[PDB]
């Protein structure tokens, strides 16, 4: 446990602290006086002083029980070749670095095939969590994968590939077809709602916007991430305007990089 | 065990014995027992007067710190600790259940059966002990000096060599012999001596730490 | 660091010749405490001298 | 703020007092100096 | 003048937080080589700019001598593609009289 | 063991605390005033160094239920972080390899770049 | 010609930009059989890495080799043949641009059929 191996940490500075500034208590007042000048700007300083030190000496001492009530409660040979290998996870962290992401690129103008195994296995890495959700996968159409998707008791998404990228994505609700008459995936139709209709140019707007030259993956990974977001819609009200409801529209907008529900006019 | 370093400027350390106490010789610290002689260490470089910061000019505490070949690249600092923490505690060792009879300054005998032996630190290298007691009694030390008193120096293999010390030595003394020229067990002379094969072995497990005898 | 009202001085080691980092922080919580008292740059760097 | 009025009383009783910076030092100056450490170089 | 030296001497810089013998020093060392670094590249940018300007204005030859070699290599990658797109038109020939 | 140890040390350091400053007022009386015109026999003197060395020892008593729980906490956790002996002991030799390679190839890369 | 080389220099310039960036990128996925093909990986990028350092040093000192005239002459103040071929090509490339556009809407006329086709196929 590391709770309490943590909290001893302020408590066994607050004494030490406490032994400072008794300490300071002691030798301030045994200092004797430096006047600088004006004694109106010494012996009245001199009370302010009294007091600061000794509220300091009080106040540690307070603070010190309101830690220590929250608290509770080959002999040394092989113990060295133990915590090496555990601080090795620290030199893990030490080649990191903080540059990340973010790189300087320029222009990328000078002076393919996968199988469809290989987007069954990338969707196989992502769906095995969030159990809520559930993914279909289908090629009734040709090699491209669209699938069918349903989000606890209130989602219902075709989630359209091609050429291993990203195609098309359609939300509806919870009750309706999403299938036709014949059974098929429905392609080409609307999702009869002016929240869902106007929270699709949202959909679309993010598409474009994670952009990776070469690596879709953690596009569409972060894609679901943010769809994720969108099971707490109709109940969470907007963070600027308090109200749920503008125009009579509760906030949808995710922004990027910072995942809360908004309008277009919350921004 | 303590150490008191003090930093000054133009490259001046002041350094106490840390063990003692300042301002009591009727008093002293509970957990740290005092640590003499340590002075004498650093006047080579160079009772409870070992108390006094001393002052070195920041380069003693080079040689004295740095982890050095033992004369297992070992500190002289610490050789000189796994020499004393021998010596205490073979004392503690000696004096309880064995027979204990000494008479020097800060020697040792212990007055045994055997050619009873009398140690001492020794003059040239004070970072060990010596110890002073046919010829194949001499290597027993030396394998002493390197494996029971190695340098990573922890307590309970001396309890095994002290309670390791006849013809015993005698075939036992052979197979040290064997084994210098090229353990966790010792040898013992059921037989007459220790031969190339089926010898009576003396060995102490780490778990167990009992009295171990293969034939 | 006016929340504080302090200063939150970093002992970090800088060019390429060092072992494994810069060591001066077991006396971290210690050259604080010292410069609580003192608004006098010489102090920190004597200490260290 | 709990048990420190001997040290408040000590101050305003030996104030308007020619000895104070004397009296404090004399009542005050081997405790701190001797066990917490010595003055600095 | 000597303008690599000092950008090469920070390329053994940002080394310096790789190779030795808490992590304030760390953010810090791999921040100003770095941010000293894009300094010293971004300055030979507007030194390139200085010395093909100069030779942007000093002479109008070098303008249009890379001005017909872009064209050029633009008019070979031009007949590059499209006999290949005639080629590549003879393919679908027999790709469709295969029924 | 430690665990309830702890238990009866910080208790007693707030009243060793307590008794500290309280003997420390004994003190302060008696010595002012023995400084001004006033006569007072100390009798019990109570010299406070002595008070001294019930709570830094058991500052000191904290720290060895602390540390030696720092130790504690630690030698039997990692003991057997990596049943069958010889297959560590393979694996740590393996590893000990594997580790002074990559931190020679870090030198060796260190000496290609300049050195 | 010299104005050519220093776009080459530039160019090389931001290849080790971006050399720098790739080896920051390489690095940062090993932690701690796998480890071989890493390793020589690495150790083929630094051998490329070495030498784009010494043709930039090649093509430093074919740039600099000729500068004594200096900046400050750049600023724009308000106050032979070839160019024959150049007019000549321009508008030879830009009918071969309206050439190929009648045959890319030719195509398009193309793909506008065969979308109706699968449109309504079923
Ligand atoms: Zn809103």
């Amino acid at each position: 446990v590391s709770v309490n191996l943590e909290a001893f940490s302020q408590a066994i500075s607050a004494i030490q602290a406490l032994r400072s500034s008794v300490s300071r208590v002691f030798d301030c007042l045994k200092d004797g006086m430096r006047n600088k000048e004006t004694l109106e700007g010494r012996e009245k300083a001199f009370i302010a002083h009294f007091q600061d030190n000794l509220h300091s000496v009080n106040r540690d001492l307070n603070e010190l029980e309101r830690l220590s009530n929250l608290v509770g409660k080959l002999y040394s040979q092989l113990l060295q070749a133990y915590k090496w290998s555990n601080k090795l996870q620290y030199h893990a962290g030490l080649a990191s670095g903080l540059l990340n992401q973010q790189s300087l690129k320029r222009s990328a103008n000078q002076m393919l095939v996968l199988p469809p195994q290989y987007v069954d296995d990338v969707i196989s890495r992502i769906d095995r969590m969030f159990p809520e959700m559930s993914i279909h996968l289908s090629r009734p159409n040709g090699t491209s994968a669209m699938l069918l998707v349903t989000l606890g008791k209130v989602l219902k998404v075709i989630v359209v590939m091609r050429s291993l990228f990203i195609d098309r994505t359609i939300v509806k609700g919870y009750n309706e077809n999403v299938y036709t008459e014949d059974g098929k995936l429905d392609i080409w139709s609307k999702s009869n709602y002016q929240v869902f209709q106007k929270v699709t140019d949202h959909a679309t707007t993010a598409l474009l916007h994670y952009q990776l030259p070469q690596m879709p993956d953690v596009v569409v990974r972060s894609f679901m991430t943010w769809l994720r977001s969108y099971i707490k819609l109709f109940q969470a009200p907007c963070q600027r305007c308090g109200k749920f409801l503008q125009d009579g529209l509760p906030p949808t907008w995710r922004d990027f990089r910072t995942l809360e529900a908004f309008h277009d006019t919350c921004r | 065990y303590c150490i008191d370093i003090y930093c000054r400027s133009r490259g001046v350390v002041a350094i106490r014995d840390g063990a003692y106490s300042l301002f009591d010789n009727s008093k002293l610290v509970e957990g740290f027992y005092p640590a003499p002689g340590l002075k004498t260490f650093l006047n080579m470089f160079v009772s409870w007067a070992a108390s006094i910061p001393t002052i070195l000019t920041h380069s003693a505490l080079n040689i004295l710190l740095l982890p050095s070949p033992t004369p297992y690249l070992c500190s002289p600092l610490e050789r000189f600790l796994g020499s004393v923490i021998m010596r205490r505690h073979l004392q503690r060792i000696i004096q309880q259940e064995q027979l204990i009879n000494s008479n020097e300054p800060g020697v040792i005998m212990f007055k045994t059966d055997a050619l009873k032996c009398r140690v001492a630190l020794s003059p040239k290298t004070n970072q060990t002990l010596q110890l002073k007691v046919p010829d194949e009694l001499q290597v027993l030390e030396k394998f002493f000096e390197t494996r029971v008193a190695g340098p990573p120096f922890k307590a309970n293999t001396l309890i095994a060599f002290t309670k390791l010390l006849t013809h015993i030595l005698r075939d036992c003394v052979h197979i040290m012999k064997l084994e210098l020229f090229p353990n966790v067990q010792f040898c013992l002379t059921i037989p007459p001596s220790a031969p190339p094969i089926a010898p009576p072995g003396t060995p102490a497990v780490v778990l167990k730490s009992k009295m171990l005898f293969f034939l | 660091n006016s929340i504080h009202q302090k200063f939150h001085i970093s002992l970090g080691t800088v060019g390429p010749n060092s072992g494994c980092s810069n060591c001066h922080n077991t006396i971290l919580h210690q050259l604080q405490e010292m410069f609580n008292k003192t608004p006098n740059v010489v102090q920190l760097l004597q200490v260290l001298f | 703020q709990y048990l420190c009025q001997p040290l408040l009383d000590a101050v305003l009783a030996n104030i308007r007092s020619p000895v104070f910076n004397h009296s404090l030092y004399r009542t005050f100056v081997p405790a701190m100096t001797a066990i917490h450490g010595p003055p600095i170089t | 003048s000597t303008l690599v030296d000092e950008l090469e001497s920070s390329f053994e810089a940002c080394f310096a937080s790789l190779v030795s013998q808490d992590q304030e020093e760390i953010r810090t060392g791999v921040d100003q080589c770095i941010q000293k670094f894009l300094d010293i590249a971004r300055q030979t940018e507007c030194f390139f700019l200085q010395k093909r300007l100069q030779l942007s204005v000093q002479k109008p030859e070098q303008v249009i001598k890379e001005d017909v070699s872009e064209l050029r290599n633009e008019l070979q990658r031009k007949d590059a593609l499209v006999q290949k797109h005639l080629t590549k038109l003879r393919h679908w020939q027999q790709v469709l009289e295969d029924i | 063991d430690p665990v309830q140890r702890y238990k009866m040390l910080i208790p007693q350091l707030k009243e060793s605390l307590q008794t500290l400053m309280k003997v420390a007022a004994q003190n302060l009386i008696q010595n002012t005033n023995i400084d001004n015109g006033q006569k007072s026999s100390d009798g019990p003197i109570q010299r406070f160094d002595k008070c001294l060395e019930e709570f830094y020892a058991l500052c000191d008593q904290l720290e060895l239920c602390l540390r030696l729980a720092h130790e504690c906490l630690s030698q039997s956790c990692d003991s057997a972080k990596h049943l069958p002996y010889p297959q560590y002991l393979a694996v740590i030799k393996a590893q000990i390899s594997c580790a002074k390679d990559i931190h020679t190839a870090l030198l060796d890369c260190a000496n290609k770049v300049t050195g | 010609n010299t104005a050519s080389l220093c776009r080459i220099g530039q160019e090389t310039v931001q290849d080790i930009v971006y050399r720098t960036m790739e080896i920051f990128q390489l690095l940062r996925n090993m932690q701690l059989g796998t480890y071989q093909d890493r390793l020589t990986k690495l150790q083929d990028n630094l051998r490329q890495l070495s030498v784009l350092f010494r043709k930039l040093r090649l093509v430093y000192d074919k740039c600099n080799e000729n500068d004594p005239i200096p900046v400050e002459q750049l600023i724009p103040y308000v106050e032979s043949e070839e160019r024959r071929e150049i007019a000549e090509v321009n508008k030879k490339l830009k009918q071969k641009n309206q050439q190929l556009k009648q045959i890319m809407d030719q195509l398009r006329n193309l793909i506008w059929d065969i979308n109706a086709m699968l449109a309504m196929r079923n």
